[PDB]
């Protein structure tokens, strides 16, 4: 039940997230406007491929 | 030298739908990105995603139906850990049905 | 030839101290005593977090009690005139000093009281003020040390 | 800049000094040790009582206003409110009789007299460290520690002030300050330090300056400072602390003095200046 | 007995208390004439010199120290009190 | 002679004195409660 | 007593922690930090440390004692 | 009872409030905004 | 001579003097307490705009603590009874300021916090206003001083 919990409230927080969105006229691609530090930009593009 | 606040910057991400969805959770994973409201001006009712949301909802007063029971049956929780255990599918939509 | 009724002031001193200190300590838990029976009754939950001013009140009448223990010690029958005065002024400075602050911490622990029933987070900065206000005590009791000492 | 290690060492050091105990920081020690071996003990305990959440929240600090407030309260010689006799207590003062010349009219008379460390042979020079444990009977005790803390506060807090106020130079160089550093920052440095840097100094020079064969026609404690203060200058009760110190506070004082416009009558003559010039 | 969660609080109490009376009955056994004030005498002193002036400090160190053994006592009663529950 | 004269002076000073600071404990004590007071 | 040997030890005792031991700090995450807390805390202890022996030097006024010390002071001192 | 706890709490808040109103005020300044990333730190919550 | 009875003036004027700035201070630290407890529940945030009068309440205790120190230092009987009246009016004169002082301290910090509700911008009238109160506690020093040092 703990991990039922944890996951239902992360997908809850996914859909949070989600809500922030570009809304474009037509493009089914989104682009975010978000502030991230400088130092682990490597780590992130690294996520990002992975 | 001396302490001051970590560098910062802008950035625009362009991500189709589906990498987004797991895209979302990796950036979680990692806990370093702020987000922001680009069309603040919209009501969060007129984001047409509230029908999983209301659906989410349920499926916490369900769980919380079956906390209560328990507790009051009193049946314990493992609890053991393992946190990052978390896929990100549409099946668990059936499973929590 | 020593000067008549020199040992009166003291006395009266390590009188008017702790009755003016236990009179504002009255007054002050008096008040924060129904705010805080009015708001368990409203909020029947943080009552013992709230209760802490309550027992911090009485830190007042427990500075009087120190300058009348004082005077006390130094008081005799041989009393020169030149500390009768000083344990007058110290005695009653003390008391009235101390019967101000419990005034003021009743009437804000009665306020904050009220404030926090409902949504406690100001709880930290509701005692920040209470314990801001409480420096008149310790002010009171070290001038009086200094007066009677001198 | 953030300045939070600075905070880290300078709020506990100052609530130490105000919390001269050791008994109770070595308590404060052994509660957050006993947190410390305790802490996931303790962390599956539910933080119910917030009070006790913000204190485990406040467990570092609390050790360190432990330890600090230990030391401090060991170099007090206020353990328990007793004073140890760790080393000898250098006065020397072994006769009776003599050093104070009575005979024997001790009980019936003679009960209290004043020693006067200007006579040979009852004062061996300062105790090695902490206060003088020979005050633990001494009334005079009150006023010449009320003289040391008083002293011991205007210094402690006139250098952190100052290091305070001059932390601010990085500050102006990262954001392209002139305004703020040329006629502003440097300014209230001058302002500050022409009023307090002399008291320190005078502090200092008193600390040693006369002795215990100059005490009777020696001058008081701070009045003179505040004389300085009144623009006065009197005919009466001069034991002038140096050659030549009338000379230097007169001068000091208008060098106080000239610190009035800054801050005030620089940033907008020049801003007006440069606006002028912009349009 | 006496609560579990008070007995807790009780050892801890004795913990500290009893090495109090350790601290206390040590200065009492010092006793370089420092505490003069806590000496229950009428001119008894006086005389003689500094004689009977340490016994008196070691009676009242006694007290400390069966002070101190009682709560050990206490204390190991309420380690098998927290022990049989 | 200035017994009397200082005796005199002394309790007409204290009585204006004590008659201001009663007044401003007066002042202090019976002022209004900054409250909102909605929830009864 | 001596005047000056005792502070000279403990000035060169604090003065080695707070000069010495930075560059013995390893280079690490938290050397800045740790350097400056413990530079911090040498050069408050100094200041305190200095300001409590140089205010007992030179005194003025001296202090006082009762007559029952005075003889018990006498055969115990 | 008391002059550990009460004391030391009250030296505790009249040293933090100097420090606050002297030490940040003579050189901090300004206001923002803390950086708070999306993030699964919401284990229990 | 010196008559009988020299030694009242000082010591009871350091007595009503740090008596009625623990008045003051205690009346202003009480209303604007009240109102900050009150105010705060709407607009949480304005907690570090409400201290700054809170923390500027302590400059009459400041006050009265140093100029009573000073009475007390220069308090003694080797004057034929010229500064004994110096140091009553000096404690007077102080504590009557303290109690102004602390007046206006407490309405000016229950009208900001009211008046802080809706618009942001108050808190710099708010400092003004209390810049101001502030150079009037200090002008009642200043003379204190100038009358206990002579």
């Amino acid at each position: 039940i703990r991990v039922w919990f944890i996951k239902v409230r992360k997908m809850k927080a996914i859909y949070h997230t989600l809500n922030l969105c570009n809304i474009d006229v037509t493009q089914k691609c989104l682009i975010a406007e978000v502030w991230c530090p400088v130092t682990d930009l490597d780590s992130i593009q690294f996520a990002l491929r992975r | 030298e001396l302490f001051r606040s970590e560098e910062m910057t802008l950035a625009q991400l362009f991500l189709q739908s589906e990498a987004a969805y797991c895209c979302v959770s990796e950036l979680g994973e990692l806990g370093k990105v702020q987000f922001r409201d680009l069309n603040p001006d919209v009501n969060v009712f007129q984001r047409k995603f509230v029908n999983e949301v209301r659906r989410c909802e349920e499926m916490d007063r369900k769980l919380r139906f079956v906390e209560k029971e328990i507790r009051k049956a009193n049946i314990p929780i493992m609890d053991t850990g393992e946190n990052p255990e978390v896929p990100f599918p549409r099946d668990m939509i059936d499973l929590e049905a | 030839n020593n000067p008549e009724y020199s040992s009166f002031f003291g006395v009266m001193g390590a009188s008017s101290a702790m009755v003016f200190s236990a009179m504002g300590a009255a007054y002050g838990t008096a008040k924060s005593g129904t705010g805080i029976a009015a708001m368990s009754v409203m909020r029947p939950e943080l009552i013992m977090k709230s209760i802490i001013p309550v027992v911090m009140a009485g830190i007042i009448a427990i500075y009087g009690l120190v300058v009348a223990v004082l005077i006390a010690n130094s008081l005799t029958d041989g009393i020169t005139l030149y500390r009768s005065f000083l344990q007058l002024g110290a005695g009653l400075s003390v008391g009235l000093s101390g019967l101000a602050a419990g005034f003021a911490i009743g009437i804000v622990g009665d306020a904050g009281v009220r404030g926090t029933a409902q949504q406690p987070r100001l709880f930290v900065g509701m005692i920040l003020i209470l314990i801001f206000a409480e420096v008149l005590g310790l002010y009171g009791l070290i001038v009086a040390l200094i007066l009677s000492t001198k | 800049i953030n300045p939070a290690p600075y905070t880290v060492i300078t709020f506990p050091f100052l609530f130490a000094v105000m919390f001269g105990d050791f008994g109770h920081g070595i308590l404060m020690t052994l509660f957050a040790v006993w947190m410390v071996l305790r802490e996931s003990r303790i962390l599956s305990q539910k933080h119910e009582n917030e009070m006790f959440s913000m204190v485990f929240s406040g467990r570092y600090i609390i050790l360190l206003m432990g330890l600090f407030s230990i030391y401090t309260g060991l170099i007090y010689n206020d353990c328990f409110s007793k004073s140890l006799n760790i080393f000898g207590s250098s006065w020397s003062v072994r006769p009776m009789f003599t050093q104070g010349n009575w005979t024997e009219e001790t009980l019936l008379g003679s009960s209290v007299l004043q020693l006067n460390p200007a006579i040979p042979g009852v004062f061996g020079g300062p105790y090695p460290f902490g206060i003088d444990p020979i005050w633990n009977i001494a009334t005079n005790k009150l006023t010449f520690l009320n003289s040391f803390k008083m002293k011991m506060s205007v210094i402690l807090g006139i250098i952190h002030m100052l290091f305070g106020v001059s932390l601010s130079l990085f500050n102006h160089i990262y954001f392209k300050k002139p305004l703020n550093i040329y006629f502003g920052f440097i300014p209230e440095i001058i302002f500050m330090s022409s009023l307090f840097g002399y008291l320190v100094i005078l502090i200092f020079y008193k600390w040693t300056a006369y002795d215990a064969h100059s005490s009777r026609n020696a001058p008081s404690l701070l009045i003179h400072f505040i004389n300085m203060f009144l623009f006065s200058y009197p005919e009466s009760g001069n034991a002038m602390l140096y050659s030549g110190q009338k000379g230097i506070q007169c001068f000091l004082i208008v060098v106080a003095m000239l610190c009035v416009p800054w801050m005030l009558l620089f940033k907008p003559l020049i801003l007006r200046h440069q606006y002028l010039r912009k349009k | 007995c006496c609560g579990p969660k008070l007995a807790a609080c009780g050892i801890v109490l004795s913990a500290w208390g009893v090495i109090m009376l350790i601290m206390l009955g040590i200065f009492f056994n010092v006793h370089s004439a420092v505490l003069i004030e806590d000496v229950p005498f009428t001119e008894k002193d006086f005389e003689n010199g500094p004689q009977n002036i340490y016994n008196l400090y070691e009676q009242v160190s006694y007290n400390c120290f069966i002070a101190a053994g009682l709560y050990l006592l206490l204390g190991g009663f309420s380690f098998c009190q927290v022990r049989l529950n | 002679l200035e017994y009397s004269v200082v005796f005199n002076l002394v309790l007409w000073i204290m009585i204006g004195l004590a008659l201001a600071v009663i007044i401003t404990s007066y002042n202090i004590w019976n002022m209004d409660p900054g409250y909102d007071s909605i929830i009864y | 007593h001596s005047f000056a040997l005792p502070v000279i030890i403990f000035t060169t005792f604090w003065g080695l922690i707070g000069i010495a031991g930075p560059w013995f700090v390893p280079k690490g995450p938290n050397r800045g930090v740790i350097i400056t807390m413990l530079v911090a805390t040498a050069v408050c202890c100094y200041l305190f440390w200095l300001i409590a022996i140089l205010a007992q030097l030179n005194p003025l006024f001296g202090p006082q004692l009762k007559n029952e010390t005075i003889w018990y002071v006498r055969f115990l001192w | 009872a008391i002059l550990l706890i009460m004391e030391g709490l009250s030296a505790f808040l009249h040293a933090l409030r100097l420090h606050w109103v002297e030490f940040q005020n003579k050189f901090y300044t300004g206001t923002g905004f803390k950086f708070l990333p999306f993030s699964f730190e919401h284990i229990r919550e």
